[PDB]
C-alpha cells in the first residue's frame, strides 16, 4: 500500500455525497480496517477534487512540515467520534456529517494526499 | 494555472558567477518553502538550497555550502540562488521548487521547467 492508497482507504468515501445513517462510521471503521481508532473522518468528494487541493493553499502542518494544503471550498466529511460505550472489542463511533474545508499534507510526481491532518 | 517563472542559467568559466530568479505566478498566498534543486545526466535529483518565507529555514547540500547564497522576498513566491565559485562539478540542470518542505523534493509539487546552467574549464 503506497501512503497514497493508506490516505484513500482511511478517509475516501466518493461513493456517498454524505454520512448515509447513524450507523455509517461503525459500518466503516469496522470497514476500513480501522477497528478503537478515538477519532477519524472521511470525505464525501470525488478524488479528483481531494487531490486539486494539493495545489491549493499552502498551510502548516500540525508536525511542524510545511508541505499542508487547505481545500479553496468547503466539502462534505462525516466526523467518526469514539462514544462512552465503546471499549476494543466491540468499538461503537457517533457519526456526525459536516461541511468543512481540510486540510491533507501532500506528496508524489503524482502530488497528491498521503496523509489527513485536519478541517476548519 | 500556477506557473513556475524561471531565468538566469548559462555558461560561465570555473570560478565564475550565475545568479538564477525564480516566481511562483498565478498564486494568490505565499508557498512556505521555496528551493532549488538540480541534476545532471544519469544521476539523482539532488537539493541545493530551500528558504522559507520568512527568510528563515535555510538550509544547504553541503557541496555548495561557502559558495551559493539562496535568498527570497519576504512574504513572496520568488526565491533566487547566487552562485560564486563555480566548479565543472556544479554543471546541470537546475529547477525552481515551490510549495514542499525543506530539501525533501517529494514534498515540493510545483516545479520549473530547469535552465542549463554549464561551468567550462
Ligand atoms: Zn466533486
Ligand atoms: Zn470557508
Ligand atoms: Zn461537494
Ligand atoms: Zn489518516
Ligand atoms: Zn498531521
Ligand atoms: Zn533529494
Amino acid at each position: 500500500e503506497t501512503a497514497a492508497a493508506k490516505f484513500e482507504r482511511q478517509h475516501m468515501d466518493s461513493s456517498t455525497s454524505a454520512a448515509s445513517s447513524s450507523n455509517y462510521c461503525n459500518q466503516m471503521m469496522k470497514s476500513r480496517n480501522l477497528t478503537c481508532k478515538p477519532v477519524n473522518t472521511f470525505v464525501h468528494e470525488s478524488l479528483a477534487d481531494v487531490q486539486a487541493v494539493c495545489s491549493q493553499k499552502n498551510v502548516a502542518c500540525k508536525n511542524g512540515q510545511t508541505n499542508c494544503y487547505q481545500s479553496y471550498s468547503t466539502m462534505s466529511i462525516t466526523d467518526c467520534r469514539e462514544t462512552g460505550s465503546s471499549k476494543y472489542p466491540n468499538c461503537a463511533y457517533k457519526t456526525t456529517q459536516a461541511n468543512k474545508h481540510i486540510i491533507v499534507a501532500c506528496e508524489g510526481n503524482p502530488y497528491v494526499p498521503v496523509h489527513f491532518d485536519a478541517s476548519v | 494555472q500556477v506557473q513556475m517563472v524561471e531565468s538566469g542559467g548559462g555558461l560561465v568559466q570555473a570560478g565564475g558567477s550565475l545568479r538564477l530568479s525564480c516566481a511562483a505566478s498565478g498564486y494568490a498566498y505565499t508557498y512556505i518553502y521555496m528551493g532549488w534543486f538540480r541534476q545532471a545526466p544519469g544521476k539523482e535529483r539532488e537539493g541545493v538550497a530551500a528558504m522559507d518565507s520568512g527568510g528563515g529555514g535555510t538550509l544547504y547540500a553541503d557541496s555548495v555550502k561557502g559558495r551559493m547564497t539562496i535568498s527570497r522576498d519576504k512574504g513572496k513566491n520568488t526565491v533566487y540562488l547566487q552562485m560564486d565559485s563555480l566548479k565543472p562539478e556544479d554543471t546541470a540542470t537546475y529547477y525552481c521548487a515551490a510549495g514542499g518542505y525543506e530539501l525533501r523534493d517529494r514534498t515540493y509539487g510545483q516545479w520549473g521547467q530547469g535552465t542549463q546552467v554549464t561551468v567550462s574549464s
